[PDB]
């Protein structure tokens, strides 16, 4: 299929309206990030030789 | 078949047809011994970097 971005949000835009909130919602959300990798240090002259 | 390594006794069961043993990254870990039918580890000596 042909994808789709987003469900389509018209906000009800004028010039002398506002939307305020009236409640909130306490969010945790995870973000993973790599550091390091596995350190590895090779022989070169036992791999290409023994 | 030829290399340098230590030679313990295997707890791994071969087959009777089969005489080498390779693990994932096809190096030889294991094999049998012609003379006496007995299944052998290899080792790799304990190289080093100083
Ligand atoms: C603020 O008012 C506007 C219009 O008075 C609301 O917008 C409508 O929302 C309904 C619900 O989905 C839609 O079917 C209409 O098409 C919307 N109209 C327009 C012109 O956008 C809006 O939802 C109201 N906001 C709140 C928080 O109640
Ligand atoms: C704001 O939102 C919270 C939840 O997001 C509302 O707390 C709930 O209130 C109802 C009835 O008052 C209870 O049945 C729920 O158990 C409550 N949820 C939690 C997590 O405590 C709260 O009432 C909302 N406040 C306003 C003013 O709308
Ligand atoms: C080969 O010689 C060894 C030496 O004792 C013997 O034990 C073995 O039975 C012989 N035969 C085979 C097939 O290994």
């Amino acid at each position: 299929y042909t994808m789709s971005l987003g469900a389509e949000n018209s906000v009800a835009y004028s010039n002398n309206s506002i939307a305020i909130p009236t409640n909130f919602t306490i969010s945790v959300t995870t973000e993973i990030l790599p550091v390091s990798m596995t350190k590895t240090s090779v022989d070169c002259t036992m791999y290409i030789c023994g | 078949l030829t290399g340098t390594g230590v030679l313990t006794e295997s707890n791994k069961k071969f087959l009777p047809f089969q005489q080498f043993g390779r693990d994932i990254a096809d190096t030889t870990d294991a094999v049998r011994d012609p003379q006496t039918l007995e299944i052998l580890d290899i080792t790799p000596c304990s190289f080093g970097g100083v």
